[PDB]
């Protein structure tokens, strides 16, 4: 499971969908997890 | 206005996984605290996702660590067992108890003060006629009502996870801390200068792998009691459990930890699972005796 | 008896304790203390002699103890003929503290087990052992050779039953060599090691085991391991049943329940 | 077995022939059910198990009370031995033929029921620690560094 496509894409999303294509792979998985605890991450605070 | 980032791309990539696989469930698993809303100075608006409460995220779960009974209570805790006529030093019942009533929702700590002098401070609110909502002990609660937002401390009608009825929650991680003690710090996981690694204020060196029992099964008991079992019973994954450590026989369960993990270098109790002796000397009474 | 407690305590208490007994058959015996009769609890309790003997003997099972209480023998509360079948042994007593001064309150002071009898002519004794001396005696699980069809029916052992099972009559009574009748010449030899429940009369369904099962002119003469307690009388109704050998080949041909078979014939 | 003494006597006398004595010795460490049977060996912790999968694949019964089937040890003799509630395991037709007439005794590591603290959680994460080829059934051979 080279990637090729474009470098910037690795990171997070990156390795969220090679996970997916994994379990694609593999054909189904019944269940997926997102960030087991992106606390941090989660309180970003923004202006809008 | 606040809308986190890292919440915003969460939904655009639950979308791309749920076209990459229909049959996978995507959840976000988050901190109790986030769970409900992470008491903040205008970000006191509800910490509980729209986007677990949007579809493309398909499912809501926890890692949930939070303390079902806290060990700092001095003689009020576990130590209670002449003065209170507790049965035993671990009790299930009433750890079970604590988290029923409100650990961290009227048993949170003020100050490390408090925690060294081993008391906890209430929290309510009923400003709005709610009491505190932010409380990180309610889950099976967190369900049954939906939680409106409280931004910037005034209270907001919209509510986060708007239908009760959410998806369903997800004990995706739980658990006791391999060492002795460790009620009011079960997220303690050995490491180096990472969050996890710092012990329980003062848990015992010595490992308890009954502490563990204290949770685990007490927990899942818990959860039952709870009205709604909202979390998934199925699927309450505990912290640890591995093939590498501990190769006597691959992480042979009836261990307290560690075994011949000298070569790879091991330091777990909860990997490995304990076999209670009382009970089985009750049910052999019965049938062999 | 949280009241009695405090009656204790002001001191204005009189005991009436009672002594309710259930043997195996079950029937109760007030005995109470008191020697004013009291009812406590919907249980009449009689004022019988009470069994007071010498010291209370009491810790708390760490120590399995038998206390022997002394009660003058009472004809309507305790029959010797009854003693020496072991109807009253293995009688179940507990010990319900009550206040004379107060009904209302009834406690168990404890719940202990009849198990060494001594009579006399007039009076007995008795010593009434607690519930963990009985568990401790040893089964110890042995497995060996014989199949654990064992007592037919036992559920272990999920014999078929059915069948095989008769029902039949005393023709003769002659102690353990009674002729009986309702009996096949089929049926003796496959009775034998079996067992002679006596629907009739006190035995109500108790039988001796029959050592040797033959047929004879009259009907089967069964020969009983041990002669029946009680008198019985001819015509009394009976249960047979069949004896099983344990023997493996003998458990095969008679039920062959493979399924739930301890026998360990060839090693 | 016989050696050949060559031109002096017979040459043909040597005979490659294996150990005697290859049977279903059957060991029932308790009666009842039980669980997790590992780390057995006659004379040592273990055996290898990439390398043995031992007669058919290392039969055991677990102690089923209900009924227990005979895997051609009971089955031969025919309706009186089949086992009930026993947990045997059958080593069948597998002399290993290093040791002689004596066979050294298997100690089996076994779980007898308990754990109800472990019976009652549902879960546990299956892989914290993971390696380069974390979570591969078959063994990954690995050629050296």
């Amino acid at each position: 499971l080279t990637c090729p496509g474009a470098p910037g894409d690795a990171g997070l999303r990156r390795f969220i969908l090679h996970l997916a294509k994994l379990a694609d792979i593999a054909g189904g998985v019944d269940a997926f997890l997102v960030g087991t605890e992106f606390r941090g991450l989660s309180q970003a605070w923004e202006p809008q | 206005g606040r809308r986190y980032p890292f919440v915003d791309a969460l939904r655009d990539l639950a979308q791309d996984v749920d076209t990459i696989l229909p049959t996978a469930k995507i959840s976000y698993a988050a901190d109790w605290s986030e769970y409900h809303s992470h008491q903040d100075a205008g970000d006191l608006t509800f910490h509980l996702d729209p986007l677990w409460a949007d579809p493309a995220i398909d499912f809501v779960g926890i890692d949930n660590y939070l303390p079902l009974s806290d060990w700092r209570q001095g003689a009020d805790h576990l130590d209670y067992d002449a003065t209170s006529g507790r049965t035993t030093p671990y009790d299930l019942d009433y750890l079970k108890s604590n988290i029923e009533g409100g650990e961290y929702w009227d048993w949170f700590y003020a100050s490390q003060e408090d925690r060294d002098t081993q008391t906890r401070t209430p929290i309510s609110d009923g400003s709005y006629g709610e009491p505190w909502v932010f409380r990180q002990k309610a889950i099976r609660d967190w369900h049954a009502n939906a939680h409106h937002n409280r931004t910037a401390g005034v209270r907001a009608t919209t509510s986060t996870g708007w239908v009760p009825g959410s998806k369903p929650v997800w004990f995706t991680e739980y658990g006791c801390p391999a060492v002795d003690l460790g009620a009011n710090r079960p997220n303690v996981f050995a490491a180096a200068s990472s969050s996890e690694s710092a012990l329980p204020w003062y848990s015992s060196g010595l490992r308890d792998d009954f502490m563990q029992r204290q949770y685990l099964r007490a927990m899942a008991e818990w959860w039952t009691a709870n009205g709604a079992p909202a979390v998934d019973l199925a699927n309450c994954q505990a912290w640890a459990w591995d093939a590498r450590p501990f190769p006597e026989f691959p992480l042979r369960p009836a261990t307290w930890s560690d075994g011949p993990d000298w070569r790879l270098g091991h330091w777990l109790n909860g990997r490995a699972g304990a076999a209670p002796a009382a009970e089985a000397i009750t049910r052999r009474a019965i049938t062999r005796h | 008896m949280t009241d009695y407690t405090d009656h204790l305590a002001t001191g204005c208490t009189t005991l009436a304790r009672c002594y309710i007994l259930t043997r195996r058959d079950g029937v109760v015996m007030g005995f109470t203390d008191h020697d004013r009769d009291i009812d406590l609890d919907g249980t009449r309790c009689a004022a019988g002699a009470a069994l007071d003997a010498s010291t209370a003997a009491r810790s708390l099972g760490i120590t399995p103890d038998d206390m022997d209480a002394g009660g003058a023998l009472s004809a309507d509360a305790i029959t010797e003929a009854d003693l020496r079948a072991g109807r009253y042994d293995g009688a179940q007593v507990e010990v319900w503290e009550v206040n004379w001064t107060d009904p209302a309150v009834r406690g168990r002071l404890g719940v202990y087990t009849i198990g060494q009898v001594e009579r006399g002519p007039l009076a007995f004794r008795a010593e009434l052992r607690t519930r963990p001396a009985l568990w401790n005696r040893p089964e110890g699980r042995i497995h060996t050779a014989l199949c654990d069809v064992d007592r037919l029916g036992d559920h272990r052992c999920k014999l078929a039953l059915g069948p095989w099972q008769s029902a039949a009559t005393v023709i003769e009574a002659d102690g353990a060599d009674l002729i009986v009748s309702g009996l096949d010449e089929t049926a003796s030899n496959i009775f034998d090691r079996g067992v002679l429940d006596w629907t009739g009369g006190a035995n109500a369904g108790t039988g001796s085991d029959i050592r040797v099962a033959r047929p004879v002119a009259g009907g089967v003469r069964v020969s009983l391991w041990s002669a029946p307690p009680f008198p019985i009388t001819a015509g009394d109704t009976a249960n047979a049943t069949v004896g099983c050998d344990r023997t493996a080949d003998t458990c095969r041909n008679r039920f062959d329940n493979l399924a739930n078979f301890r026998g360990f014939p060839l090693m | 077995t016989s050696t050949r003494v060559g031109s002096g006597k017979s040459s043909q006398k040597v005979k490659s022939t294996n150990f005697d004595y290859a049977a279903s010795f059957a060991v029932s460490l308790g009666e009842g059910p039980l669980n997790g049977i590992g780390r057995i060996f006659l004379d040592g912790q273990v055996r290898d198990l990439s390398e043995m999968i031992s007669e058919n694949r290392v039969r055991f019964y677990p102690g089923t009370e209900d009924q227990e089937p005979d895997p051609l040890i009971e089955a031969i003799e025919g309706a009186a031995p089949a086992f009930r509630g026993t947990a045997y395991l059958v080593f069948e037709r597998l002399f290993l033929s290093d040791f002689g007439n004596r066979v050294p005794q298997v100690r089996v590591e076994v779980f007898g029921q308990s754990g109800e603290m472990e019976k009652g959680v549902t879960g546990v994460c299956v892989i914290p620690g993971s390696t380069e080829f974390g979570y591969m059934p078959a063994p990954v051979r690995q050629q050296s560094l």
